[PDB]
């Protein structure tokens, strides 16, 4: 529950860290709802109302090595469940667009995982904060009150969920502190439409930590697409043809791009 | 602001003129990507005569710019299509639309 | 807030068994080229648009399960950031459309040939449609895993693969430094087209349920004292190898010395480290790995057709991926060595 001198927070505690029976396996966290940028972009009451920058802070509890704590944002199209995970192992791709003359006019980079290593930044608890501006299209990472050189730029329209990847190292592991910087509107305002202009930080019941289960059940389609293949050409190569059309009706969760 | 991305090359022999009915199968989606209307689902060609105010201004301008047998990505600014007020329940206020039209024939 | 509902069309991805991956010691060219022509595509068979996309995919991350997948469904090659591709007008990666200018500026059409150009040493993928390159190209992709061509058709298409240079005449001349796709066919199995991770396969009596397919990763392509009595045994083996050279002609002392110099690699391998057959097979595998490492140090890389100027070798592969004939020849040589050891009277612990 929200404290007078502390914003409302969510904390993760290992149930049986002392017990040898409990596992120490890799685990991933993802908050229930996304943060969406504008379709197109360019304590003081006025600045607060017009602020397009949001802030959430995650506090790594004492006794937990910062080297195992990776903090940042996650794209909804994330499916990496590596037992040993590193930022170098993150899939990424840079798209470069040019003209007929070869001049590079537009260059962009998109990845499904935007985080910074806790060990890269650095027995006292360190708070790691992330500053995101919807209208700027870029984010700044200020942890422990100090800004970091690394920063990322995002596409005009994309979804982003708060996320931290932490390896179990202590009984009290980590804490999600949903708090607002003096001139930064809290994440709760952008989290829901109704509280868009509410400076007070709030934690509605919908927001919760969603861990990454390795295997989930699914239903086999009743009819599959029939595809035929053969090497129909000595010089025409292999040929494939499909004739029967087939359609399937599905529902879309707006919170996370899924069907 | 009608920037038609030529999805399929048009014949170019004829272009819409005033007094001629236009036949299209317009598939529509919002800026975010969700589909709101697709005449294809109805499976009936949408028929409208150019020149009058039967359709929205952006659709008419794009049809005039488009040619027979040409598929184009129709982008409309909120000023030319709806705007602060829209169809209640379908088009959110001051939201752009991305139409996908193709002209079967011009009459 | 509410759960929006709409119907889509099914999508299926097919690939050849070709695998291309980069590693520290892997014998890969690092640059490949292949072309695909579309014989006939129906623009619209179902209410939703039929999408045709040609690109490359990773063998470890690409999971185009038929169903909802991600986004709105109908996940193509470019739906996930694992794989790459384009639809002919927009580059597709991570379920986002990148508007790339093309001189043709039209979707994939019948009697249209599209091709790919990718480099593994320098992480860039380029494409050429109708013989003209695309204005924008991919870059800075992860080199982990093995790549392969793949196409994602949407419920209707008439398209033919021309990746195989020997299997099919190329429509356009490949750019310099780009090897044909068919040159990378693995010697173990013949080229074929199979769906990716097809968990169900149709059967005559009934549908056949297929488990998780197991495929080799890039690690598969990745490749001290001489006792004096062992030196006497090596002299005896030198006489035996002179006899072996005489047999290969189909025992001079200099010939025995030359044979000993040739077999010094096997002697050093034995010095480093039924049961005799297993030890012989292990020694042969180590020797073939050493040969592959020497070839890699010489810049050699595997290809379907071996070219001396291009340093291509049919055996530029690890022993596990090597053909059965080379394994049999190595086993015969190791059996001759085992016979020589039995004649020597000293046997090492297996």
């Amino acid at each position: 529950d929200g404290t007078v001198d502390t914003p409302p927070c969510l904390r993760l505690a290992h149930r049986t860290w002392g017990s040898q029976n409990s596992l120490v396996e890799m685990l991933f966290l993802r908050l229930s709802l996304p943060v969406q940028f504008h379709q197109h972009f360019r304590d003081d009451p006025e600045i607060i109302l017009n602020t397009t920058t949001y802030y959430y802070s995650v506090r790594v509890f004492a006794g937990q090595e910062p080297s195992c704590v990776w903090v940042g944002w996650v794209t909804p199209d994330y499916h990496q469940h590596d037992m040993n995970f590193d930022l170098s192992k993150v899939r990424a791709v840079t798209v470069t667009m040019g003209d007929e003359q070869g001049n590079v006019h537009s260059s962009l980079k998109c990845s499904n995982c935007y985080m910074v290593w806790g060990g890269d930044f650095v027995h006292t608890d360190l708070v790691i904060g992330c500053l995101v501006d919807l209208a700027t299209g870029l984010m700044t990472f200020t942890a422990n009150g100090k800004e970091s050189n690394t920063f990322f730029q995002v596409e005009p329209n994309t979804k982003l969920f708060p996320a931290v990847f932490v390896l179990p190292t202590h009984q009290n592991v980590i804490q999600f502190e949903l708090g607002k910087q003096k001139n930064i509107m809290p994440l709760s305002a952008a989290m829901f439409l109704s509280e868009r202009k509410n400076p007070a930080p709030q934690c509605p019941p919908r927001l919760e930590v969603q861990m990454l289960m390795p295997v989930s059940w699914s239903r086999m389609p009743n009819h599959f697409l029939q595809v035929e293949t053969r090497r129909a050409g000595e010089r025409l190569g292999w040929a494939v043809q499909c004739q029967d059309p087939l359609t399937m009706m599905a529902l879309h969760i707006p919170e996370e791009n899924r069907c | 602001g009608v920037e038609i991305e030529t999805i399929s090359p048009g014949d170019g022999r004829t272009f819409p003129k005033k007094g001629q009915t236009c036949v299209v199968h317009y598939t529509g989606m919002l800026q975010n990507g969700k589909k709101f209307d697709s005449s294809r689902d109805r499976n009936k060609p949408f028929k409208f005569r150019i020149g009058k105010q039967e359709v929205i201004k952006g659709f008419e301008e794009g049809a005039a710019q488009m040619s027979l047998g040409q598929r184009a990505k129709l982008t409309c600014t909120p000023d030319v299509a709806y705007g602060a007020t829209g169809h209640p329940g379908v088009i959110p206020p001051n939201a752009t639309l991305i139409f996908d039209v193709e002209l079967l024939n011009l009459e | 807030l509410l759960l929006q509902t709409n119907l889509i069309n099914y999508v299926t991805s097919i690939r050849p068994n070709i695998f291309v991956g980069r590693a520290e010691g892997s014998t890969q060219y690092g640059k490949w080229y292949f072309e695909v022509m579309v014989d006939e595509v129906v623009p619209f068979l179902t209410a939703q648009a039929t999408h045709l996309r040609v690109g490359w995919a990773l063998t470890e991350g690409y999971s185009p399960y038929p169903g909802g997948g991600e986004g709105w469904g109908g996940n193509g090659v470019g739906d996930d950031l694992y794989s790459y591709g384009f639809d002919g007008l927009h580059l597709w990666t991570g379920h986002v459309a990148r508007p790339v200018t093309s001189p043709g500026q039209h979707l994939l059409a019948p009697e249209d040939v599209v091709s790919c150009c990718l480099d593994l040493s320098v992480p860039s993928i380029s494409f050429r449609i109708n013989g003209c390159p695309v204005q924008g190209v991919f870059e800075a992709f992860n080199l982990d895993g093995l790549f392969f061509p793949v196409v994602s058709f949407s419920a209707g298409v008439k398209v033919r693969f021309l990746l195989g240079g020997r299997h099919g005449e190329f429509k356009f001349l490949p750019p310099p430094g780009y090897a044909p796709c068919h040159e990378a066919v693995l010697p173990r199995e013949r080229l074929r087209l199979e769906p990716i991770k097809e968990y169900r396969r149709e059967g005559p009596r009934g549908p056949h349920l297929v488990g998780p397919s197991r495929c080799l990763s890039h690690t598969d392509f990745v490749p001290i004292v001489l006792p004096p009595h062992l030196e006497r045994i090596r002299e005896k083996l030198a006489e035996n190898i002179h006899e072996l050279w005489a047999l290969t002609r189909i025992l001079p002392e200099p010939e025995r010395n030359y044979n000993l110099q040739m077999s010094g690699e096997t002697l050093k391998t034995l010095l480093a480290l039924p049961a005799q057959t297993t030890l012989v097979d292990r020694l042969a595998e180590n020797g073939h790995n050493v040969w592959a490492r020497d070839r890699v140090a010489q810049g050699w890389s595997y290809s379907a057709v071996q070219d001396i100027p291009a340093r291509r070798n049919p055996r530029l592969v690890p022993y596990r991926l090597l053909d059965e004939a080379t394994k049999r020849s190595n086993r015969d040589s190791l059996c001759q060595a085992v016979r020589t050891l039995l004649g020597y009277g000293y046997n090492i612990e297996p």
